[PDB]
């Protein structure tokens, strides 16, 4: 993450991020709504950050420092470039929506009134097709990645030393290779929980309640499609085991 | 420290997310309770042994039968939750959650946990349940279900008051060490 965005999302909530004189000017319902929108953006910022650790720290460090067999790094980090592209663009739109809403003379005071439309766009059309295809591929390669990691860590000394070196800093405590893979797989199922709670506090403007209800439906259709498109790949699985599923 | 992995399972309204948040957070969430939990690596010292216990939630995965099992690989201990204000969350334990966890996590200890124990003496909770010919889950009902499903043990806690939370995670660490 970049320092500007980390400081903007350093507080535990929107109510602690904005100035108290700005907070005092809003109704409790607006504060409740904003606290959940802030959590959605803050967790999207952390999710893009998990994808940067996977591409820049792990993937690139392995290509530049290790001598692994071709197609091994791809098996450890499937679809990471596509995932980073999808989520970096989504994060850009969320961060620009907050930025446009800042009061003049402030870098922290804002209210987002129109999130629904942005969520309908992300979870419909070509971008939704790309999210569906990418997560169906990623989640089907999830087990294979964990087994390949475990194999390399057990048999390669230089791979063990590389992992121990790059994951030693305290800021990487929750972000080992296997933890990053599960963080990414679990991301998509966090969306309906966040959107449902935002919707619970967005009844004031009927157009907004409607757009969030449509976005919630679109996310659920996407998850249902991803869940139905999963079949775990296994290294060395024979055709007979596959067609006898 | 040795690395161990914990996964909490249970119905949508069982209070699993709140339990993980209260344990992980240094200060209680008095201003905002988070909707979701990402992950956490707890530093725990139990009976003289230092463990790094990684914590994971399955909230959001309850309706996705092919996505949910991806949370299970290499789990060392399962916390199987139900809510004490929801006798219906207890009835789903033996024929829904238990066979799934036994299939994907063979030989992994399961601790059955009764959450929201503070609602056992809450009048609003007792009045609402009484309208559906129900009452809060009794301590013996929890123990009997834990005995029946082959659980390592039965424990109760309140994420709201923090009572029993530390003991649950310290016992989970001991189970993971066996
Ligand atoms: N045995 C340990 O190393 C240890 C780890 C964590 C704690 N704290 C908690 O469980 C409480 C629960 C609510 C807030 O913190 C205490 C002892």
């Amino acid at each position: 993450s970049m320092e500007m965005d980390e400081k903007d999302f350093a507080a535990d909530s929107w109510s602690l991020a904005v100035d108290s004189s700005f907070l005092q000017q809003h109704k409790k319902e607006v504060m409740k709504q904003q606290d959940v929108i802030y959590e959605l953006i803050q967790t999207e910022l952390h999710h893009v950050r998990t994808l940067k650790i996977m591409t820049r720290l792990f993937r690139t460090g392995m290509l530049e420092e290790l001598h692994l067999e071709p197609g091994v790094v791809q098996g450890l980090f499937p679809c990471v470039d596509e995932l980073s592209d999808i989520h970096t663009r989504f994060l850009s739109q969320l961060l620009e929506r907050r930025r446009q809403a800042l009061c003049p003379g402030s870098t922290r005071n804002f209210v987002i009134h129109r999130l629904g439309d942005l969520l309908i766009s992300q979870f419909s059309g070509p971008s939704a097709e790309q999210m569906c295809k990418t997560y169906s591929e990623f989640c089907s390669r999830h087990s294979k990645a964990l087994k390949l990691y475990k194999e390399l860590y057990a048999r390669d000394k230089r791979f063990q030393q590389f992992i121990r070196k790059v994951t030693r800093p305290a800021v990487l405590k929750r972000h080992g290779v296997q933890e990053c893979i599960l963080l990414v797989t679990q991301r998509i199922t966090k969306y309906p929980l966040l959107i449902s709670r935002i919707l619970q506090h967005s009844h004031g403007i009927e157009e907004e309640r409607q757009d969030l209800t449509t976005a919630l439906g679109l996310v659920k259709e996407l998850l249902s499609n991803v869940d139905e498109g999963i079949y775990q790949l296994e290294k060395g699985a024979r055709l007979q085991e596959i067609y006898n599923r | 420290a040795i690395r161990k992995k914990l996964v909490i399972v249970g119905d949508g309204a069982c209070g699993k997310t709140c339990l993980l948040i209260v344990f992980s957070k240094d200060q209680f969430p008095e201003v905002y309770v988070p909707t979701v939990f990402e992950n956490y690596v707890a530093d725990i010292e139990v009976d003289g042994k230092q463990v790094e216990l990684a914590l994971w939630d399955t909230a959001g995965q309850e309706d996705y039968d092919r996505l949910r099992p991806l949370s299970y690989p290499d789990t060392d201990v399962i916390l199987m939750c139900f809510s004490i204000d929801s006798p219906d969350s207890l009835e789903n334990i033996p024929e829904k959650w238990t066979p799934e966890v036994k299939h994907f996590c063979p030989n992994v200890p399961i601790i059955l946990v009764g959450n929201k124990k503070d609602l056992r003496n809450d009048e609003h909770t007792r009045r609402e349940l009484a309208k559906m010919k129900q009452e809060p889950v009794k301590p013996e009902e929890g123990r009997d279900m834990a005995n029946r499903i082959g659980a390592f043990g039965y424990m109760e806690c309140s994420a709201k008051t923090k009572d029993g939370v530390r003991e649950v995670f310290e016992m989970a660490t001991r189970a993971a060490l066996q």
